[PDB]
């Protein structure tokens, strides 16, 4: 048969009972019965992301046919499924898509309409070089076709809602991603088949743990596909552990191992002060304030239409303000790369707003897009950084009020840019000398209140109304910034040990390095570039002459005013 | 005694689309 | 090479597939370049796709991620018989160990010696 | 057998000495041998961009097999160039080609690894008509084949490197484009061969000049083929000169037979002095041909003559007509563009530097920006240049830079990127220069363009090359890139009085610095600055336009004399210092061409007589006597 070339009988294996005992998605099967029992336009289409079990929907319908669970018009049918990926890939020249297509149509005309076909990827049917809309669209209107379509809404409206004549026959059935508990129900319907396959048992706490962690950590494939994948590969790993040279029940520990490879959340949120002092010395009260704000955001009491935390930052710049944002992005969500540094120094006009949010259509920066919102759309779990917010045009604060009120922002292009998953960091330096000159023996709280009144006279009161807490960023002493210089020396020695050199240092050399670029007016990065340009440049000058050997002890001994490197 | 059949050899082309811009 | 009929190469393919069904799971097969079986020129990939979706195939594939992503994942039944079993590039030390595995092979062929530095 | 029928040996013809000398390629033949006796991934394949001697390397390989400079493991080997089509030409039935291929494989196995196989153009045998490549592929994947390929990197990429099942059976033996001194050596051995062919003599400075000229000018083909083609066409030229006579007598021979045919067609003249003078010159040069009894060697000047008549750049000997025509080129630019000394100075000196060989060979010839208000002859000067150099007004690349006022008509002047609508029709500029590398490019009124067209002109006036959308590169470095503008028109018409030329140039150069890119103006060769015309210049232009009006009505059958007062009426009615020499043309057009054609279409004026354009009181009157 030509049916033995490109079609798949599922009533065959369902009469044998050799398919999935499909449990759930009853209403989608019901609406499929609604479309298929019409007189005309009897080709339903399934809409959803790939991997939602649409094949299982068709197979469960076939099982209801075999079980007799269908009304008396669906019986005697044969479930078929046509390939849309071989009718074109075999098609060399004119009429090999169409030849196979008409051969399929006539051989189903021999079948006399007692046949239900499946077709996935309805978008592929439109563009193949004309091809099939002009040859199935009669059968779409003849009713002799009993297709079952399956694609996603975005390809559906990109390709298929162009031609409305193709659109009027197929009937949209949304098949969304199932929930975690629906995944639990399906896997409990399918734990029996797994345990009869591998002759083992399965921990159902490990099932719900796998469902929850697959929902949280991994978003490549979706439910129920990823749960099936993780359960089957973990069962395979347990099967190899049994048949290596001992439990039959697959545990959630193996789930977490295959999860991270192929739990540190809650108490890491609880120990967030230690987390902020894992890399940043000093600013103890600011660390406590940030950690309390993080925990209160994770406490789940605030507005579900408002972001994680509204913040304004003050004090001397460059001392670790950006470094705080980097470590905050690291121990908040991932790493030191989900952040957008933004200078508010530029934006002082109306076309400043047209830059930063998004241009109106027809204008200069439109699909170049807004400077903020596009970068938010790319990185939906980040930390938003602002610089010199006092240099902003006043209408930008209306946009900021929309941020801190609604947690969302329509860009120039016209869509929704959600803000309830980021941290608004806005840095300024208005009360600089109020904190610098009065750093000595004045508290955190009343200095905060004093500079709060100062900025209250500076900014809008309704603007700083929305701000949760303004930390002080007191100027760190010589010991903290010396320790930061020591940490920079540690990571320098780490990279040179990657190059492979035993390197020591004099403590007087350490003091001169700490006193190269120490400055309370500019930040820590002058010290960084000072130590960098002093050490790095004569170093490789000594190296590539042919002086230094990997393995020689390199003490950074002092000169009278410099630092000399020795080879011992 | 076979004769080499001349083919049909379906081809392809594309087309861009510009976009002007106001300059306020 | 031993076939020149449209229905003798296919006859060989059908007979080997029926023998694979006959051996009852003892044969675990391997075929590199699965995309080449998709486009060899009924092409052989779509002829073995019933052996995919009849519970009889114990074969292994081998290709680049591009052909697996385009000629396989975009297909449906050809997707749901496989995984993203990724071949990693080895280390330099593993490469040196493999070179030690076949240093003596090249030396006995070319009548030379190979220094380990 | 089968190898005796469907293959062609090369080692026999190298043993018979029929193959050319192969010089150099020592590293390439050595790595050919290295890959050739490699155990796994045995079969080498040459990669060479077309011309660099892939077939020459395999010919030299067979010559070294006969010379015995191969190692002892490679002696007695035979190289059989597998003729792709000679397999095909009888396979009328089913699979008989496949039988021939399998039989060739069986006899090559019967030769037992004592025969190297040479398959030129392996991309032809990717699919050579399942059919050929997958049939060899098991014999590839047994180590039992000594196949040698040679294909250009385009085809090895797009036909072979796509199939990853084949890359584990071949090896990138990448030939490079040879250096010029390797080309010198190759040409010395082939000089021996070609002098043995033609019975001529080739000089070694002509070799090094052929190499340097071939590398410098013809940017299309690749070495060392183009040098060989120069030498070989020049040898044909010298043997033909020995054969009949030198080409100056042939110039005169074709000229007098031309005037013979056209004299017989005349059975008003402009004909008698030409025919008489060239019969005299043919007699004189036939006498000198008898007296010297010629060219019988090959100098480098013959190479320059072949290269000039191939590309079109005048690289040849600067004969006396060129020197006279060049000092007359200053004189004739003032014969058609009267006034405006600075422009004629600049362009004359530029083309004189170019013919003297002092031009920088990394830029185009002279890239001029023209300024000055409308109708002091900017486009007229450019037409005068093209109508000097090529003796036609429209023999030039006119690029009207006021059509490019969108950002994206750079697609017009350069080309369509690939796959798009009109892709295989190039640009206008890039195509029309890659046809004709010596031509004058008029970018007309550059200041109306969209400002990111000046990127393209930055690349042009930077190095004289340009990357069109079809990937290739153009050699602009024998063109004259003249642009026009008028961006200081108020300023130049203001201060041409009481300011010298340096201050004028610097001031309007600052205004242009406001207009253009400051990257762009420094990259220009020379910004010449114009001035509006005085009344005697306009009187001269009126005399020139009246010459061409006399020529227009001399075609029709009328003659004109003009008066002497009426030219003052043209010089005063058609005059203002603000719109150039065009109100002269409008005043001529009205005050002469309207009553004249009015009375001719009346039937009032009469042919054969003289139209004496005399004056009215404040009009111009025609008479007939
Ligand atoms: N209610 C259900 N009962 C049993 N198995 C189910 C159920 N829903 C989904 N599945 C399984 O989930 C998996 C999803 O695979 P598919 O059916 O291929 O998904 P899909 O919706 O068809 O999308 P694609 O594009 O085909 S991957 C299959 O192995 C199904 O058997
Ligand atoms: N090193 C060389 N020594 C001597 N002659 C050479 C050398 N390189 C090239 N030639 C000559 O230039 C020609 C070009 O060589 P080819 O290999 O034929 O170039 P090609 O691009 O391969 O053109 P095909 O592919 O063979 S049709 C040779 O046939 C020789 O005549
Ligand atoms: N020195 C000159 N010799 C001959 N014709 C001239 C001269 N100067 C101006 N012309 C006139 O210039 C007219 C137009 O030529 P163009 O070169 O286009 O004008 P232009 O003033 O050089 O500037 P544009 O930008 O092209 S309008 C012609 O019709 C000529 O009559």
């Amino acid at each position: 048969q030509a049916l033995k070339k490109y079609t798949i009988d599922l009533t065959e294996r369902a009469e044998q009972g050799k398919l999935d005992p499909v449990i759930g998605r009853d209403e989608e099967i019901r609406r499929t019965i609604q479309v298929l029992q019409r007189r005309t336009k009897n080709n339903p289409v399934l809409i959803g992301e790939p991997g939602v079990g649409k094949t299982a929907i068709v197979e469960g319908l076939a099982q209801r046919i075999i079980n007799g669970e269908v009304p008396e018009g669906l019986k005697g049918r044969r479930v078929l499924a046509l390939d849309m990926g071989a009718l074109v890939a075999g098609a060399k020249y004119r009429g090999e898509f169409e030849e196979r297509l008409k051969g399929v149509l006539n051989d189903l005309a021999k079948q006399e309409g007692n046949v239900i076909l499946f077709i996935d990827a309805l978008h592929t049917m439109v563009g193949a070089g004309m091809d099939a809309g002009n040859m199935l669209k009669p059968a779409l209107a003849r009713g002799e076709l009993h297709c079952v379509g399956a694609t996603t809404l975005d390809e559906y409206r990109q390709y298929i809602e162009k031609d409305a004549a193709l659109e009027r026959r197929f009937q949209k059935v949304f098949v969304a991603e199932p929930s975690v508990e629906d995944t639990i129900a399906i896997l409990r319907g399918l734990k029996e088949r797994y345990e009869l396959h591998h002759h083992v048992q399965i921990t159902d706490p490990a099932i719900v743990a796998a469902a929850t962690l697959s929902h949280r950590y991994i978003a490549d494939r979706q439910l129920p596909d990823k749960a099936i994948d993780l359960i089957d590969e973990a069962a395979s790993s347990i099967r190899m552990q049994i048949d290596s040279k001992l439990r039959n029940k697959v545990t959630d520990a193996e789930i977490a191992e295959v999860l991270a490879r192929w739990e540190s959340e809650r108490e890491k949120l609880l120990r967030m002060e230690q987390e902020l002092h894992h890399r940043v010395i000093g600013q103890n009260e600011a660390v406590d304030a940030v950690s309390n704000a993080i925990r209160r955001s994770r406490a789940g009491l605030a507005d579900p239409n408002r972001p994680i935390g509204s913040f304004l930052f003050l004090g001397p710049t460059g001392v670790g303000k950006t470094e705080l944002c980097k470590a905050l992005a690291n121990f908040m969500f991932d790493s030191d790369e989900a952040m957008v540094r933004i200078d508010m120094s530029e934006f002082m006009e109306k076309h400043s707003v047209s830059r930063l949010v998004g241009a109106p259509p027809g204008y200069v920066g439109y699909e170049e897009g807004g400077y903020l919102t596009e970068a938010v759309r790319r990185r939906p779990y980040s930390v938003i950084l602002l610089d010199a917010v006092e240099k902003a045009h006043p209408d930008v604060f209306n946009i900021l009020l929309q941020v801190l009120d609604d947690g969302r922002l329509t860009d120039g292009q016209g869509r929704t840019v959600d803000f309830r998953n980021t941290v608004v960091i806005m840095t300024s330096n208005l009360g600089s000398d109020l904190i610098q000159e009065r750093f000595g023996e004045l508290d955190y709280a009343h200095m905060k209140e004093l500079v709060l009144g100062v900025v209250s006279h500076n900014f809008r009161p309704e603007f700083i109304n929305r701000i949760d807490e303004v930390v002080v960023f007191h100027p760190l002493g010589e010991q903290h910034i010396a320790s930061i210089a020591q940490i920079q020396l540690k990571r320098l020695y780490k990279r040179l040990e990657e190059r492979g050199y035993e390197i020591h240092i004099s403590d007087e050399a350490l003091k001169l390095l700490s006193e190269n670029g120490y400055d309370p007016v500019y930040g820590a990065r002058p010290l960084k570039r000072a130590i960098q340009q002093q050490i790095e440049n004569p170093l490789a000058q000594q190296i590539l002459s042919g002086e230094l050997v990997p393995g020689k002890v390199i003490r950074l001994e002092v000169n009278e005013d410099r630092i000399v490197a020795v080879q011992h | 005694a076979a004769a080499a059949a001349a083919a049909a050899a379906a081809a392809a082309a594309a087309a861009a689309a510009a976009a002007a811009a106001a300059a306020a």
